């Protein structure tokens, strides 16, 4: 009686529970890790908080409706003031994290809509100023707000054209990025396990977001009659084999 | 001295040949490896992932709702949309795909074509999807439709539908830039019976559709794309 | 190999053309699951689809000049273009950039080829018969700073001389200081309000100083130095969408305001053909 | 024959011949058998 | 091997030089069945008859020019031979046509050498030394439009580099589309009232770009290039009789009208020597 | 290093030679055979069926 | 010895020494023997 | 070969970071004699600073 | 005569490059080696040696 | 292969892989073991 449908992810001293899921995907088929030996480089023994970073943190509420363009969200930044997972961040000098994302929303069997739920590796993002105009800090490091794609140019921020996905190549091909599709007739969450993928075997948490998590409205949201025309969409994610390393003085950072 | 003889050739530079070359920096040693999820060793792998097909063209500035079909409720007999198969053009163009196909020149294999349906869960609707081998025009009723390759869809719990275009061809390769002698046929897709909206509900549903290449494909011949080109060098 | 397989009517409970897409996955269907098929084999392998092979040809990627002229009374050499530097890049000519950034992480070794060929635009007796040095300048070295310094020494730092006309070629290791070069990089260099997005060492490659080891003739000669990269050992990782629009900068992803649709508008209806 | 000493000098690498187009097409926690029902 | 026997008188029943020809055979007949001979050996084994022989040496397939000058105040660089494409062919120049065409379907790897001569038809002070470019441009390559364009970058496509009084030389495989190349083509590209007849992609063999990678001198310098072309590895089908009239198309078996009789006049009767 | 000397006819372009050359095309993959009736393989092989001499050559 | 990785990179081929002219003389479905009559 | 070994807390009497300078010697400390490391390997030989290799060119 | 083809970068002077060149001094016989302490074979021997580091560079 | 006569005119030496920097790092007549005390 077990369904591809219904599942429990127990993570930590949290726990969620779907009942109308989608499978799940692991990102390049490949599940998080710790770093092993032949992979180190830092000669420093590394801090594994374990369950008190492990568990899922669930980031502020969004508002689906007719107008609404998609949001973006970057790791590990959105968790950057979630709990000890945050203080740790700003604590060591540098960290490595895998995720679990839960995206969750649900509606009727008269509704109709549906979301992409897809995450970029190194997702470098582009500036509406064209030319070689930079992205500032602050822009691309939202918190757990995120960007909102909707939302207008501001100067010093990135272009938030949803056809280009914020650098130039067409949203039809962001499918070849691990992701999953919310179809309210189907559907009610999308859940994708992310494991490190980096050039270094650990990097600085603070300078360098390693994905953009984005859930973008495909088919627009179309409520039963009279209905209230939105819905609301909520990001629940959870990091997973963390480890810290390089502790000291606690970073500066930017605004 | 051993006596040699050089031959027509000498001194050229061709750029696909492949030889070796003296190291400029002796002995360095590189970084080591590490592990990365994700590696790609041929591009036949990544174009059998699947990416959505922009077929609704049909508006004047790019939009996401190019990536919608359209669907209307109680309409009979009539059809869904229509394109030709020249995967290197066209709607098919800038899909994964498309892109890939741009860089070879020969292509052959069977495609996946799927359409997933996103209407609410309490409508219902048959549609029939066709492939028209080359030779025949693309067809104007669903008569003609359904006398060539085809699936009867019902719109379910199951929400997406694959239909393979399997490889027809005297010759077994095809141009990937349109060309007649070459050609591939047409798609199209028809009501089978029609969409029926729950109560309370209204307006168009979309479907969405994808293209990916099947395990059969091959691709040869590189060549430079069409789609990117540039007048003066960048800079940083 | 079987390319298909032979396969005949079906009436099942078991329908392998149905799928979810939300899941994420492609659900590997063939023609057999859906019409009649015969068989018939591949003769084919994918050969010419290796990475190895896609980044594997030599492409132009830089074309700078110098000349060669009396630098008599020259206060700015590097002006006159009596020699002239290049910092490695890929992503400065497009063709070879967009193949690149189909991958995110890319790891290879380089063999250069460089061709040399001269000009002499306004009244010359003859053709001269010039010499060009191409210094591999590593971050950290002296830059050379007159078109004869101590620099061109060179006694450290490796460097090439050939002849116009001909061409010079050489192979470097992988010089990246991580596992793999970053395509892209969603990172600053620290967290510093103003600091430069995108851009990163993680993608050094080095860079080079040419010159003519000529003095000067009585009249003046342009030589255009074209450089080709060609990527030998090649490693990829992590896929993403090709390149849609027109490229502006190195190092950034950004592309120009007002720039055209870039999907086709069809001439006709959805229902077109 | 190789004629000089460093890696790097070595002609173009040999075809992988590795080919695994499942970490891209189907990276799905729990298998899906094709025939069986997407959604149990 | 014996290439006559031995043999003497014959007084039979048994008649091997009446037959029938008009049931298509060619009766085996020889000077032993008719005559009295004596032994003789052959000493010869047909080498130089092979086809991979006949069709095995490089033959002259074209002969195209382009200039190097300036292109300052050019409109169409295309049209001031700036740079020149061609699209590959065997049946332009009629030498090696007409050997081809005495087999219906023909398969085979091409082997070309490319030589390139200078001329200097006005007063120059001096001869230069120019590189040309030769870029292999598959159907779908964006062509070159400027003798400068990003096209001849060349990233993906085959490009040869080499210099003006040298020659060029690489192999290519056979690229056809279908198992044989087609002589001949008793067929339309599709059931079109007017599309073209007999010419088609069956023989597609690529296409190629020329150009002076060299900037101009004060003077102008014409360039030829001459195109060989030499198959190795050749397999023929299906001969045909040879060819007779003269030609007038690429890709069409067409003759000129009021062409001349091609057999010999007697001089003389039926019954002259 | 090894010493060579190159001899008279280095450079010469001979059409009737037969040699090695690089391949344009890296790593293609030729269309398959298929089997076609009627293979030649020598001149010598043709020149043994009979066609008709236009003998009345007197117009 | 090949220098060179792909095939089509080599020399011309070596003589056929097939050599088989009756599919072009002979293509008679009854057999013909020589100094029997043509027509029985 | 391993570039450092994994070690963890001490509280000795045999401290290996107090030396006396004066004696010419400079005593081969690492990482792992002060603070607590991991198991790291070198993958690295040294080639390139071979005095072969420094007056090589 | 053995058949060649020179490839792209014939003649070039690479001043990392490391092949067989003639000896000048034919048959010449070199001083023989005595033993002399202090040979180093790496820098990485020498930079373990520790120098004062003129760390109050206010001057 | 050398194709020369004569030692010098080989190519480079290979790595001398000796290295023992302890002649210049502890040239102390007693020896000296880390963690022991300098000074007795």
């Amino acid at each position: 009686g077990y369904s591809d449908r219904v599942q429990q992810i127990t993570l930590g001293n949290s726990t969620i529970t779907t009942q109308e899921a989608a499978n799940a995907v692991v990102c390049y088929a490949e599940w998080p890790e710790y770093l092993p030996d032949v992979d180190a480089s830092d000669v420093n023994k590394t801090s594994k908080p374990d369950t008190s970073v492990c568990r899922f943190y669930t980031l502020d509420s969004k508002t689906w409706t007719t107008g609404s363009k998609g949001w973006c969200w970057k790791l590990p930044d959105a968790l950057k003031d979630m709990g000890v997972f945050g203080q740790n961040m700003f604590f060591h000098s540098l960290g490595r994290s895998g995720y679990t994302v839960h995206v969750q929303c649900n509606a009727t069997k008269f509704h109709s809509g549906c979301l992409l739920v897809v995450v970029i590796p190194e997702h470098q993002l582009a500036s509406h100023e064209g030319g070689n105009v930079s992205v500032k800090y602050t822009f691309t490091h939202p918190g757990e707000r995120g960007i909102d794609l909707s939302s207008a140019n501001e100067v010093g921020g990135p272009v938030k054209d949803v056809l280009y996905n914020m650098n130039g190549t067409l949203l039809g091909n962001l499918l070849i990025f691990p992701h999953q599709f919310i179809n309210l007739r189907t559907n009610n969450t999308a859940t994708i396990v992310i494991p490190y993928i980096n050039s270094v075997p650990i990097d600085s948490m603070t300078r360098h977001n390693n994905v953009s998590l984005m859930v973008i409205p495909i088919a627009p949201l179309t409520v039963p009659t009279g209905a209230t025309p939105s819905l609301p969409i909520t990001v629940t994610i959870a990091p997973m084999c963390t480890e810290f390393s390089g502790i000291r003085s606690k970073s500066i950072v930017p605004q | 001295g051993l006596p040699t003889t050089t031959l027509p050739g000498s001194g050229q530079f061709l750029t696909t040949d492949d030889r070796q070359s003296p190291s400029a920096l002796p002995n360095y040693e590189p970084t080591p490896r590490i592990h990365i999820p994700g590696k790609v060793h041929n591009l036949l792998e990544i174009i059998q992932v699947d990416t959505l097909i922009p077929m609704n063209n049909t508006h004047t500035k790019d939009e996401v709702n190019s990536y919608l079909i359209p669907l209307n409720a109680n309409r009979q007999n009539e059809q869904v949309f229509g394109t030709n198969l020249f995967i290197g053009d066209g709607v098919f163009k800038t899909t994964l795909l498309g892109e890939i196909v741009q860089y070879y020149t020969h292509w052959s294999g069977s495609l996946r074509f799927s359409l997933m349906y996103t209407g609410p869960a309490l409508s219902s609707a048959k549609l029939i999807l066709a492939y028209t081998p080359p030779g025949a025009r693309g067809p104007q009723d669903r008569r003609e439709a359904m006398l060539g390759t085809h699936v009867v869809w019902d719109i379910g719990l199951q929400s997406t539908i694959v239909m393979t275009i399997p490889w027809t061809s005297g010759v077994q390769f095809r141009y990937t830039d349109p060309d007649t002698y070459t050609s591939a046929g047409f798609l199209s897709c028809w009501y089978q019976t029609s969409l029926i909206l729950p109560p309370e509900t209204t307006g168009q549903v979309y479907l969405l559709s994808f293209i990916s290449a099947c395990p059969d494909f091959k691709l040869r011949l590189m060549k430079d794309t069409q789609t990117i080109s540039q007048t003066v060098a960048l800079t940083e | 190999t079987v390319a298909s397989i032979s396969s005949g009517p079906k009436h099942t409970q078991k329908v392998p053309i149905l799928t979810a897409n939300e899941t994420g996955a492609t659900m590997p269907v063939l023609p057999s699951d859906s019409i009649e098929t015969r068989t018939t084999y591949m003769h084919f392998n994918g050969s010419e689809t290796d990475v190895e092979c896609f980044l594997g040809r030599a492409a132009c990627v830089h074309v700078t000049e110098i000349q060669n002229k009396d630098a008599t009374g020259i206060d700015n050499h590097r002006e006159a273009k009596l020699f002239n530097d290049w910092k490695i890049n890929l992503s400065s000519l497009v063709q070879l950039r967009k193949k690149l950034e189909l991958f995110t992480y890319v790891r290879f070794d380089s063999e250069y080829t460089i061709l040399a060929t001269a000009s002499q635009p306004d009244s010359a007796n003859y053709s001269s018969n010039l010499v060009v040095q191409a210094m591999y300048v590593p971050p950290g070295a002296p830059n050379p700073k007159e078109w004869d310094d101590y620099t061109w020494q060179s006694a450290s730092n490796p460097s090439v001389f050939f002849k116009v006309g001909d061409t010079s070629r050489f192979s470097l290791p992988y010089v990246g200081l991580a596992s793999a070069y970053n395509c892209f990089y969603d990172g600053y260099s620290h967290d510093d309000a103003e600091t430069q997005y995108g851009i990163t060492v993680l993608n050094h490659m080095g860079s080079m100083a040419f010159r003519i080891v000529n003095e000067h003739d009585e009249h003046k000669t342009l030589v255009k130095i074209r450089v080709y990269h060609r990527a030998k050992h090649v490693e990829a990782w992590i896929p993403r969408a090709p390149r849609a629009l027109p490229y502006t900068s190195i190092g950034r992803t950004n592309y120009p305001k007002n720039t055209e649709p870039v999907i086709k508008k069809r001439k006709g209806d959805i229902k077109s053909y | 024959i190789n004629y000089y000493k460093d890696a790097a000098s070595t002609s173009s690498a040999g075809q992988s011949l590795s080919m695994d187009p499942s970490k891209f097409t189907e990276p799905v926690k729990d298998l899906m058998l094709k025939g069986a029902p997407a959604l149990n």
